[PDB]
RNA sequence: GUUUAUUAAAAACACAGCACUGUGCAAACACGAAAGUGGACGUAUACGGUGUGACGCCUGCCCGGUGCCGGAAGGUUAAUU
RNA sequence: CUUGAGUCUCGUAGAGGGGGGUAGAAUUCCAGGUGUAGCGGUGAAAUGCGUAGAGAUCUGGAGGAAUACCGGUGGCGAAGGCGGCCCCCUGGACGAAGACUGACGCUCAGGUGCGAAAGCGUGGGGAGCAAACAGGAUUAGAUACCCUGGUAGUCCACGCCGUAAACGAUGUCGACUUGGAGGUUGUGCCCUUGAGGCGUGGCUUCCGGAGCUAACGCGUUAAGUCGACCGCCUGGGGAGUAC
């Protein structure tokens, strides 16, 4: 994904980049390595995962 | 909880006038400044029944204390119920 | 005060009245009472154009104030009273430099109360200000609807036209309609709702409540004949066209608006 | 949960352990669930539990030295 | 009496209607034997995420003490305040009102780390130096 | 309560409430040649109109066909250049 | 009389209760800026949502439940019970000295008062989730199992009978029976050198002796030695219903 994404661009003229991070799913590191190999600069991998102050109920999801 | 001057005006009215806080008459007066303040908040709130708990130990406390007068010193009880002007 | 029935006669089962110790128990002084009168629905050509208008009391108007214009001056809010030709209570003012009104009610109704105008002042009902100085989830009290065209915006008692945005160069406020709109800043509003609060637990209770507020009955539409309206039925009642006016609009439909004047104002409307 | 805090030196492999100190811990750990108000009081409460494997880990290394097993 | 730690902050724009506010509360405070033990203002500062919109206000930390009565009529004035945003009013148990921890912070802000400008003029006219429109 | 003046006086109709919807006030709506006036000089806890019919418990599926409201990116399009 | 209990002023900790005020982030939503095709869901999946420009992303506001971590073996309540932050009203408990009264005691049918949660009538309000209901998926029952939509509901004020797993499944209050140490607090003493030690109370928690238990387990917060008085039980199903 983060391999599409970044050959496209080149178009738009960019050059270097820095990244913003949001959630707890799959793909921590391998996603970052991928930009990196795209021949840019990843020196700030930066959380802003949004914690609500206990925001709204979640699906019950199992009945137990 | 009660004011020292407050307090003060209480111990000089009840008890006898060596100006004690244990006997009879003035427990019964304290007893009742706290009742007094607690129908402050009870004037509302009629469902606060955690407060209330308080109000049933100072009310139990008042009664006890009046039949033990009766049973103690004639003069103090009948004085004292007249003057701290108690129910209808 | 509202006052409700106890259910001890036929009639009397569901009946809520506005009652007020403060009403004057004497007649109204009638100097002062410049006369209502009702039209019965009939209008210029002597038919009824306002159908199932009609009977009732006569129900006499006071000019009433809903611009609440007054730099600094005391008022010593010398009756409360209820106004039969409207659902608001409507107080005697009397200012203390010997100028009577009658003015609309606001949450305040303090005795010596003043009726403010600026801005280091006014922070309490009834007290103007421009919608700009007032707080965000205010409920507010009789906006002016364009500034000099009066108080056209919660009139009838304890609604209110709640903040909901104060920021920027206007004031949003939501109507109970459904409606929410961009009005102004230059417009009037006061701190607090309108008076008499407890009007809501208001339920009628008899037929005769609408008689006297001058309401005709109606009839279903269905249960007229197809020759008196288009929607009357034949044998057994037949609700089974769409439903329409007696005059042809359809009632569960339809967006007729065409005020062009104050569709700048509307940034949403009430929808279907 | 990459974590905001900087791993000395930047590198495309975030040193996670070393970033974070008390992060998804409460905030982003219970995902998707029906979210209770008092539960955790009796539910999550378990440091009087935690608190008898400490003793009794300083307790054995004293024991298998007296039965010489050590 | 008992000690309420009031302080609160100000939208700039707004800012103009609380100066004459805040002369009436500190003189209800002490119109009843309660004391203004400071009155500091610490001028305009930077908000991290925007309040009641623009990510600035202007900041009066009051150390008031006060009977519980007078506090009843203050709170519900300052909270209904448009000029005010929000404020927060602290707890009796173990409480300063003297020594201000946050003192050469605001000193260094009001000299030298304000904004110095006109909308800034407005806010001059809101602390400890507050002017107020005739009504 | 209202009712085919008299052989239907009721089960129809009414009504609070209940649900639907139009209307933001120079209102929706109405009639009137149109000016205009009623609604209301009230105004959303207000007003017009629809179904059901106080009150305890409620109201399941669903627009195929038939009638009606509504919403939009755009190809063309009357009248018209 | 104090040896029980009650009470004054002094000092200390906290989400005990009731009612008010108030904000923003994410979901959600408006406005605006930018931008293209999937998004979403789960064991895995399909139903769902999307080109009318979704999803996502930057900026500011919106609305309403909720207020993360702080929230701990912590602390408060009588059992249930208590958590945004704050104020308004108010209980009960913990320490400590000086003083006061002097069995004023204990238990308690009936009893008045009083709800974790949802039920529930009317007014104010309502973003997300959800019984029901659809449809998917599973194994033939969304109403066994799993998911997605989606309604009453959840939310508040007041008002009606307080139910259960009301407890270390253990009533009350009180007398008596080797203690050490942790968590953590009033407080004498200490490189307060050690959330430690010793001095003495406090809840709270680990550990085990005398004793008790069918067994686990308890053990100074008893399930020990006892005290008085109360609540309540006497085979199961059918019945927490009948009457």
């Amino acid at each position: 994904a983060a391999e599409r994404c970044a050959d496209a661009v080149k178009e738009y003229g960019i050059k270097n980049l820095e990244v913003m991070v949001k959630g707890p799913g799959p793909g921590r590191e391998s996603t970052i390595r991928a930009l990196n190999a795209a021949g840019f600069r990843i020196t700030n991998i930066t959380d802003v995962t949004p914690i609500p102050h206990n925001g709204c109920r979640p699906p019950k999801k199992r009945r137990v | 909880s009660l004011s020292t001057e407050a307090t003060a005006k209480i111990v000089s009215e009840f008890g006898r006038d060596a100006n004690d806080t244990g006997s009879t008459e003035v427990q019964v007066a304290l007893l009742t400044a706290q009742i007094n303040h607690l129908q402050g908040h009870f004037a509302e709130h009629k469902k606060d029944h955690h407060s209330r708990r308080g109000l049933l130990r100072m009310v139990s406390q008042r009664r006890k204390l009046l039949d033990y007068l009766k049973r103690k010193d004639v003069a103090r009880y009948t004085r004292l119920i007249e003057r701290l002007g108690l129910r209808r | 005060a509202v006052v409700k029935c106890k259910p001890t006669s036929p009639g009397r089962r569901h009946v809520v009245k506005v009652v007020n110790p403060e009403l004057h128990k004497g007649k109204p002084f009638a100097p002062l009472l410049e006369k209502n009168s009702k039209s019965g629905g009939r209008n210029n050509n002597g038919r009824i154009t306002t159908r199932h208008i009609g009977g009732g009391h006569k129900q006499a108007y006071r000019i009433v104030d809903f611009k609440r214009n007054k730099d600094g001056i005391p008022a010593v809010v010398e009756r409360l009273e209820y106004d039969p030709n409207r659902s608001a209570n409507i107080a005697l003012v009397l200012y203390k430099d010997g100028e009577r009104r009658y003015i609309l009610a606001p949450k305040g109704l303090k005795a010596g109360d003043q009726i403010q105008s600026g801005v280091d002042a006014a922070i309490k009902p009834g007290n103007t200000l421009p919608m700009r100085n007032i707080p965000v989830g205010s409920t507010v009290h009789n906006v002016e609807m364009k500034p000099g065209k009066g108080g056209q915006l919660a009139r009838s008692a304890g609604t209110y036209v709640q903040i909901v945005a104060r920021d920027g160069a206007y004031v949003t406020l939501r109507l109970r309609s459904g409606e929410m709109r961009k009005v102004e800043a230059d417009c009037r509003a006061t701190l607090g709702e309108v008076g008499n609060a407890e009007h809501m637990l208001r339920v009628l209770g008899k037929a005769g409540a609408a008689r006297w507020r001058g309401v005709r009955p109606t009839v279903r539409g269905t249960a007229m004949n197809p020759v008196d309206h288009p929607h009357g039925g034949g044998e057994g009642r037949n609700f089974g066209k769409h439903p329409v006016t007696p005059w042809g609009v359809q009632t569960k439909g339809k967006k007729t608006r065409s005020n062009k004047r104050t569709d700048k104002f509307i940034v949403r409307r009430r929808s279907k | 949960p990459v974590i905001k805090v900087r791993e000395n030196e930047p590198f495309d492999v975030a040193l996670r352990r070393f970033k974070r100190s008390c992060e998804k811990a409460g905030v982003l750990a219970e995902v998707r669930r029906r979210e209770f108000y008092e539960k955790p009081t009796t539910e999550r409460k378990r440091a009087k539990a935690s608190a008898v494997k400490r003793h009794a880990k300083k307790l054995a290394r004293e024991n298998a030295r007296r039965t010489r097993l050590y | 009496m008992r000690h309420y730690e009031i302080v609160f902050m100000v939208h700039p724009d707004q800012s103009e209607q609380v100066p004459g506010m805040i002369e009436r509360y500190t003189a209800a405070i002490t119109g009843a034997e309660g004391k203004i033990h400071r009155l500091e203002d610490w001028g305009r500062r930077q908000l991290a995420y925007p309040i009641n919109k623009l990510h600035k206000a202007h900041y009066v930390l009051m150390n008031v003490e006060a009977p519980q009565e007078v506090i009843d009529e203050l709170e519900t004035t300052f909270r209904f305040n448009d000029a005010v945003i929000r404020s927060m009013v602290m707890r009796t148990k173990h409480a300063v009102t003297e020594a201000s921890p946050m003192v050469k912070a605001k000193d260094e802000r009001r000299e030298r780390r304000d904004d110095f400008a006109n909308e800034t003029a407005d806010d001059a006219e809101a602390g400890d130096s507050e002017e107020e429109e005739e009504e």
